[PDB]
């Protein structure tokens, strides 16, 4: 058939998750495009980020541990 | 493959703005590849980035290490669970000798739990256990080379998720027990996505369905794999246009409350989740429900709600693609409007349709649907 | 009944590459996952690699992970496995195995229905068609009381070769022994007993068979 | 990489008697409570067949005398009893994790009583002279146990240089071994002799088994 019952159960929270439960990455490798700094820059992306707070923002992958901080670099 | 790359306190300024002016916290994985002799981490780059990122006052969270059950195959090197949790201690005496002493620390971003993947959890939470603030692991369902449409629809892939967070909390429970799980990285298809199937309508099945277990069996937090990026899993394509998982992820983000409940069919590929409504939204009161529902038959199912709720005003919010491309469109329509950013500045409003109080839920054939139930005065939620 | 067939024997040249067929049947292919093994010629055996058909989770063998491309193919219930920059190391047999019930790693624990192997051979050396020769006293002696007679292949390329003495009649006095190389060629013979009475007023036929050449030969023994 | 090693690498074991394999491994084999070991049987030219899996559970079609036992990293496999067919070589095999690690491999020969080599002598075939060369196969078979010497004698004269040897495996129905010695010369040096000899030492004669013909047979 196309009949569907529901039956619910809402006596009591069976868990609580963050208000940050959705959440959100960057991929480390994105720092390596020449670009990064003029596409996190943009408007546009930061207006579609915020629709999205609260949140963590995780900047990871597999570049992760082959990335080295130079604080002599620019 | 990879080789190492330098980045620049520039860099951690454009990351830390972005995140900032977002109103998003970052957390910030660290290099857990850099090696003394003794093959202990070699904390000093770590330190030189914790005194810049303290000199500039910035707020972030921290990581070490990503995927560490990958480290032979990506680097040639074998880290055991046992180290990378004495690795993570160091890297917590240094947190609590800087200027944010309260900054929080996750870890150990591994793959999915394979017997090996396992094994290396549960020598770490028990060597490092004690330093962690949550526990972080990655999920895939595919791989991205070879995933299938119907893959992306079959009931029997979307179940084995199920199986991979309980053998998660098996672990921790054994080590670390009532320490908080998160996804910390997570997607349809790894290595990249599965072109024309990670970016489309038809993503959101798993999106949408690893949601709501991951709420159901513990998980308090999932962070989707990409938000922006090259990989077809990203949330924005490479134009800032957005994909229909952003819409999604939108629409949960609007309805979806905090607390979990749970909703049941009598009789697989009708799944069903269950919340209070997020009440910071105007339109609806304390006491309010969301339900929330995917179809993966192939023919529309109308859903009637129990006693004492058959009969409340519910609000339907129905995702489908816009046609042609069906569920590999990459736009969507919310009520039969296609949905689309008002201008780079301005998301559109999110508009529901009430239905009549006491008809049955309409859900079409391979579809979700948000529906909110006023007037619930539901005790819990209050 | 359930059952992996893997393709023909294969003679390929140094630095190129080769692919490995292994059809499945008997079972609901996707719903298990199908492992790779390697045996050096009667030196041991070692895995490569597994590959669930429905997921595509594949995992290799740190040492043959630059050289072997394992592919499925849910259409055709058929798996696949490439290998690259074929040295001697790669001359080998390759078996295909089964057994994983499921979609997810922790459901593969042992391997319950393996492949007959493939044959792997690299040199660039020639294919040569054998010269077979029967083998008696110059006329049979009914005599002899068991009459036991013999069958040699010389000078072939490369392996292997199909021994049978009657048209598959003749079993169980079958003595086909192991080929020798002898620098750029092969050579192995084979010998089966019989009664008195046969040799006389029957013949004694042994069909040799070498794939490579395209060569079938019968030789009667006079 | 769990190392796995097979402590006997070749055992010879008596028909009715009870044989006992070791497998050892690297870390251990026990995720949960459940041993991972498996235990296969590479038949002398065909595919291993699994035997036990997880330790001590045996497969289908499996004999019920085939048993496993052991846990954590010590396991052994045991037969009881005998019997020809068992004839193999033996692999444990480690699914614990990924990757899948193979022991070296244990051979069992079966302790069948002595036999005597049925040696047999054999003439150049009539194509083979035309073509321009000559072998002389001799076949010693269904022989125990597996040691044995061929002394190719030409004219009374022990040939060193020219010969090709093959020995069989175990068989799987009689328990023997078998043996294919081939001697190869030219023309000139086949039509140059008259008798050839061969002549095979083993432990069951005295003293050696000769097969011979001349050249001078029609
Ligand atoms: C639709 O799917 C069929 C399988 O039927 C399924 O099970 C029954 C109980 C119903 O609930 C039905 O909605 C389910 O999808 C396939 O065999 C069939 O080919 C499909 N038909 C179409 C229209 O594609
Ligand atoms: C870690 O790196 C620093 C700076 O590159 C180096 O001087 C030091 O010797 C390394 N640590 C050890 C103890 O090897
Ligand atoms: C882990 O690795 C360290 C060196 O990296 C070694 O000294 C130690 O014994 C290992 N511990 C275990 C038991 O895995
Ligand atoms: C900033 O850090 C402090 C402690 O280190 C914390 O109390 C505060 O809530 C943090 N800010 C955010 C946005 O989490």
């Amino acid at each position: 058939q196309d009949v569907v019952d529901l039956d619910f159960f809402t006596q009591e929270p069976l868990h609580l998750v963050s208000p940050s439960f959705l959440s959100v990455t960057i991929d480390a490798n994105l720092a390596t495009d020449p670009r990064f700094l003029i596409l996190l820059g943009s408007p546009k992306l930061r207006t579609l980020a915020r629709g999205l707070s609260p949140a963590y923002l995780r900047f990871g992958g597999t570049k992760t541990d082959f990335l080295i901080f130079d604080p002599k670099k620019e | 493959k990879f080789k190492n790359s330098t980045y620049s306190r520039s860099s951690v300024d454009v990351l830390y703005t972005f995140a900032n002016c977002s109103g998003l916290d970052l957390i910030f994985g660290l290099n857990a590849l850099l090696r003394t002799a003794d093959l202990q981490w070699n904390s000093s780059n770590a330190q030189l980035l914790l005194d810049y990122c303290s000199s500039k006052g910035y707020n972030i969270s921290w990581e070490l290490g990503n995927e560490p059950n990958s480290f032979l195959k990506k680097a040639d090197i074998f880290i055991n669970g046992s180290q990378l949790g004495e690795d993570f201690i160091q890297l917590h005496k240094l947190l609590r000798k800087s200027t944010f002493k309260n900054a929080k620390l996750y870890g150990p971003d591994v793959g999915q739990p394979r017997r090996k993947t396992a094994k290396m959890l549960k020598s770490f939470l028990k060597a490092g256990g004690e330093v962690i603030d949550s526990v972080t692991w990655h999920h895939y369902y595919l791989n991205g080379r070879t995933a299938t449409r119907e893959d992306f629809l079959n009931p029997d892939v979307l179940d084995i998720f199920i199986s991979s967070v309980q053998k998660v909390f098996q672990v921790v429970e054994s080590t670390r027990p009532g320490k908080k799980v998160w996804l910390g990285e997570t997607s349809s298809a790894y290595g990249g996505g599965a072109p024309l199937l990670s970016d489309t309508f038809a993503a959101g099945f798993m999106w949408l369905d690893k949601l709501g277990l991951s709420a159901r069996m513990g998980i308090e937090v999932v962070m989707r794999q990409v938000f922006f990026g090259a990989g077809n899993y990203h949330l924005v394509d490479e134009n800032f246009d957005p994909l229909p998982d952003y819409w999604l992820s939108l629409l949960f983000k609007k309805l979806v409350g905090t607390k979990v409940l749970m909703a049941s069919v009598q009789g697989r590929k009708l799944r069903v989740y269950l919340h209070c409504t997020n009440t910071d939204n105007p339109r609806y009161k304390e006491g309010d429900l969301t339900l929330y529902a995917i179809n993966l038959h192939n023919v529309t199912k109308y859903l009637r709600l129990p006693y004492p709720f058959s009969n409340k005003q519910v609000d339907k919010y129905l995702l489908r693609p816009l046609g042609p491309h069906g569920l590999l469109s990459k736009s969507v329509q919310l009520n039969g409007l296609t949905l689309k950013m008002v201008d780079d500045q301005t998301l559109p409003p999110l508009m529901e349709k009430p239905l009549r109080p006491g008809s049955s839920l309409g859900l079409p054939a391979f579809s979700y649907s948000f529906f909110v139930i006023r007037n619930a005065k539901v005790a819990a939620c209050i | 009944q359930v059952q992996l067939q893997q393709s023909g024997a294969e003679l390929a040249k140094p630095g190129a590459s080769v692919r490995m067929s292994c059809k499945a049947s008997g079972y609901t292919f996707t719903n298990y996952w199908m492992h790779w093994v390697k045996q050096r010629p009667g030196q041991g055996l070692e895995w490569i690699g597994y590959i669930n058909p429905t997921t595509g989770y594949t995992e290799y063998n740190q040492k043959f992970k630059d050289k072997a491309t394992l592919t499925a193919d849910k259409s055709s219930s058929t798996a696949y496995m490439q290998l690259s920059s074929l040295t001697s190391e790669d001359s080998a047999v390759y078996y295909c195995a089964r057994g994983g019930a499921g979609y997810d790693y922790d459901e593969d624990y042992a391997m319950d229905y393996w492949g007959q192997g493939t044959s792997v051979t690299v040199s660039s050396a020639k294919t040569t068609p054998p010269s077979v020769y029967p083998l008696a006293p110059g006329s049979a002696a009914q005599t002899n009381s068991m009459v036991t007679l013999g069958c040699l292949v010389k000078g072939y390329f490369p392996e292997p070769v199909t021994v049978t003495w009657n048209s598959g009649s003749l079993s169980s006095g079958v003595h086909t022994f192991p080929a020798v190389l002898q620098s750029d060629l092969y050579t192995l013979s084979s010998s089966v007993t019989v009664p008195s009475s046969p040799r006389p007023s029957e013949t004694v036929t042994c069909n040799v068979a070498h794939p490579a050449s395209s060569t079938k030969v019968d030789k009667k023994i006079v | 990489d769990i190392v796995l090693t097979q402590s006997p690498a070749s055992l010879a074991v008596s028909l009715g008697q009870r044989a006992t394999i070791s497998c050892r491994a690297s870390e251990s084999v026990e995720y949960f409570g459940t041993s991972y070991m498996n235990w296969y049987q590479q038949k002398p030219g065909q595919p291993p067949k699994l035997l036990i899996y997880l330790a001590s559970i045996l497969e289908s079609g499996i004999p019920a005398r085939f048993s496993g036992s052991g846990s954590g990293t010590d396991f052994t496999l045991n037969i009881h009893p005998v019997e020809e067919e068992d004839a193999a070589t033996y692999y444990c095999q480690q699914s614990n994790e990924d990757p899948y690690t193979f022991g070296g491999g244990t051979k069992l020969e079966i302790k069948r009583a002595d036999a005597a080599p049925t040696v047999s002598i054999f003439p150049p075939s009539s194509e083979q002279l035309t073509s321009g060369g000559a072998s002389v196969v001799c076949f010693l078979n269904n022989f125990y146990p597996k040691d044995i010497n061929v002394k190719w004698k030409i004219d009374g004269s022990e040939r060193q240089n020219g010969v090709l040897n093959s020995w069989t495996d175990q068989d799987s129905k009689d328990s023997t071994y078998s043996m294919s010695s081939t001697l190869t010369l030219t023309k000139d040096e086949y039509e140059r002799h008259n008798s050839y000899t061969c002549e095979a030492t083993h432990k069951t004669s005295t003293s050696p088994i000769v097969k011979s013909f001349n050249r001078n047979e029609c």
